[PDB]
């Protein structure tokens, strides 16, 4: 009975580490509500993102890298929320999201060829390029925006002047909310300096790029793009109700699988106790033999 | 996601069938409903002053001997692929509501655009490398003018090697915005301003005529999707011999695990024998 109880409580403490093990998992789930502790992990979804983790690794690994190469968007940058990221997704092309960053013109000669030679990844170099707003963000929100794009993000201040070179951000006007089509025929209509306000507006669920032809009559033509929602450059992961619409819905039939299997083992446990008892009265049975 | 690699690559094969027409819908690489739309567009056009025109990839053909370039001048100008061009913001409305009704989950951009024929000769890059406009081929010349005005595709280069590329854009030539040079056949490469090299992954759905005969790409795609099944088995038994390797590994610890349960029982055996040993018949009483 011993050794039976010795396999019982073996195989009870086995599946009380598998059952430990899942605690690990929850806890470190319901814990990463939050942006992801670790963004090494956002590069190992897709096989085009295992390269960029391989060069991000290299910079690591190699300190006269680490502060002229910066990591890429996806990992350095994060919306105030999943709205704002779903838009920066849509404004910055996916090459510049996964790009890494050099810092100047020696530092690409000396550090861009090991890492282009050994790894097929993007590389942006930081230009002087002047990131100022075509108009202050009061006249923004006179026009019925909350701001541009480029307040409604933070990370590396580096990585952020390059997406304001590379995507504009800095000069993309945003707005949770639809624009009427009146305040929207105001925008596409050109100043009488025949210069459009702004290239690229957000509104709602919109992006909406206002051209003007550089031949002919100068036409002005807008053309509008639904936003897609994306799980890069979110800082808030999913949001909220959709995080639990997913997440919640999810962790939680695994977590009642983990009660499950924690109360299967704490029964476990009593029957390791009343095979205790069993075997203390059996001790007990054999001291009274042993006076007899 | 192999599963889905093969099954993609045969539909595209009956798609090219239904260029002229079939079950599975060739303007299905738009979207599924794209055909419906269509209809719906053409018995509602005396309801639009200017019918929408769409989508603009349908009215553009590569060229004849431009074919190698077809998924790069693609990625370049995917924008514009899938819109639809209206007249005014009268016939936009309109269109959103037909679209709504036709059930289209495709994001397709709308360009309010009048059609109209201009001279871009002198927009045109110079140099002794075709641009996207010589390799397409346009249903109407309003098209190719619309296609200049989008994306600028006079000012697009066509460079098959990426350093000649970078070394032409270095050296800032007259009206050129970007150059495009191949890499693989699921990759190339995006070169702006000699400085800004991007590595573009293609898209695997085509949105451009091609004048080669459908049977072309799909059959020479018959034995690719001999290269497909060749692909899928690679990559499943690359990982299954990585799954055999770590399942070698589990088998060696079972062996270890099994070592140790053949120590644990000869030690079950060793106590039960001291335990025999324990309750043995004691023959002292003569001694004694």
């Amino acid at each position: 009975e011993i050794r039976d109880l010795i396999s019982e409580i073996d195989a009870k403490a086995n599946a009380i580490n598998h059952e430990m093990r899942s605690i690990q998992r929850q806890a470190e789930s319901k814990t990463k509500s939050l942006t992801t502790t670790d963004k090494i992990g956002i590069l190992n979804q897709d096989q085009d993102l295992k390269e960029v983790r391989d060069a991000v690794l290299m910079v690591r690994e190699h300190p006269e890298m680490k502060d002229k190469i910066l990591e890429p968007p996806i990992m350095t940058v994060s919306a105030i929320n999943a709205q704002f990221a779903a838009y920066l997704a849509q404004c910055v092309d996916y090459n510049t999201s996964k790009a890494l960053t050099v810092v100047d013109s020696d530092s690409y000669k000396l550090f861009a060829n090991p890492i282009l030679d050994k790894f097929k990844v993007n590389l942006r170099e930081l230009s002087s390029a002047d990131t100022t707003p075509p108009v202050p963000a009061e006249t923004v929100r006179d026009l019925g925006f909350e701001g541009y794009l480029s307040d409604f993000i933070t990370g590396d201040k580096r990585v952020m002047k390059m997406l304001c070179q590379t995507s504009k951000i800095h000069t993309i006007p945003v707005s949770r909310r639809e624009l009427t089509p009146a305040q929207i025929k105001k925008l596409i209509t050109p100043r009488p300096n025949g210069k459009i306000l702004f290239k690229r507006i957000i509104h709602g669920n919109r992006l909406v790029d206002i051209k003007q032809s550089a031949y002919g009559s100068k036409q002005v033509f807008p053309t509008d793009v639904s936003i897609k929602q994306t799980n890069f450059y979110q800082g808030s992961i999913m949001s909220n109700e959709q995080k639990i619409r997913i997440e919640n819905e999810i962790i939680n039939l695994k977590n009642e699988y983990n009660d499950r299997k924690s109360t299967l083992d704490a029964l476990s446990n009593q029957k390791s106790g009343y095979r205790h008892e069993l075997s203390e009265l059996a001790s007990k049975n054999d001291d009274i033999n042993r006076e007899a | 996601e192999l599963r889905t690699i093969s099954r993609s690559i045969q539909n595209k094969k009956v798609e090219l069938q239904n260029i002229a027409k079939g079950n599975d819908t060739f303007l299905m690489n738009f979207d599924r409903n794209m055909d419906r739309l269509l209809r719906t567009i053409e018995q509602r056009k005396n309801e639009f002053e200017t019918p929408a025109i769409g989508p603009l990839g349908s009215l553009v053909t590569i060229r004849k001997g431009f074919e190698k370039w077809t998924r790069s001048i693609q990625r370049a100008i995917s924008s514009s692929l899938n819109a639809f061009v209206v007249s005014n913001p009268k016939d936009n409305r309109l269109f959103r509501d037909i679209m709504r009704s036709c059930g289209i989950r495709s994001n397709i951009p709308i360009v309010t655009y009048c059609l109209s024929q201009f001279d871009y000769s002198k927009g045109r890059a110079h140099g002794n490398y075709p641009t996207i406009v010589d390799a397409l081929e346009f249903s109407k010349p309003e098209i190719e003018c619309l296609f200049v005005d989008l994306s600028r595709i006079e000012r697009i280069v066509l460079i098959e090697d990426k350093n000649e590329a970078r070394n032409f854009l270095q050296r800032n030539p007259v009206n050129v915005n970007m150059a495009l040079s191949l890499r693989d056949r699921r990759s190339g490469f995006q070169l702006s301003g000699g400085y800004r090299l991007d590595t573009v992954t293609y898209q695997d759905k085509i949105r451009l005529k091609v004048n080669s005969s459908s049977d072309n790409g799909t059959q020479y795609l018959k034995d690719l999707i001999e290269q497909e099944t060749k692909e899928l088995q690679n990559i499943r038994d690359r990982y299954e011999e990585k799954l055999s390797e770590v399942r070698s590994r589990l088998k060696e610890i079972d062996g270890r695990l099994k070592s140790t349960k053949n120590e644990m029982r000869k030690t079950n055996f060793r106590m039960t024998e001291l335990k025999m040993n324990v309750g043995k018949v004691v023959d002292t009483g003569i001694l004694n």
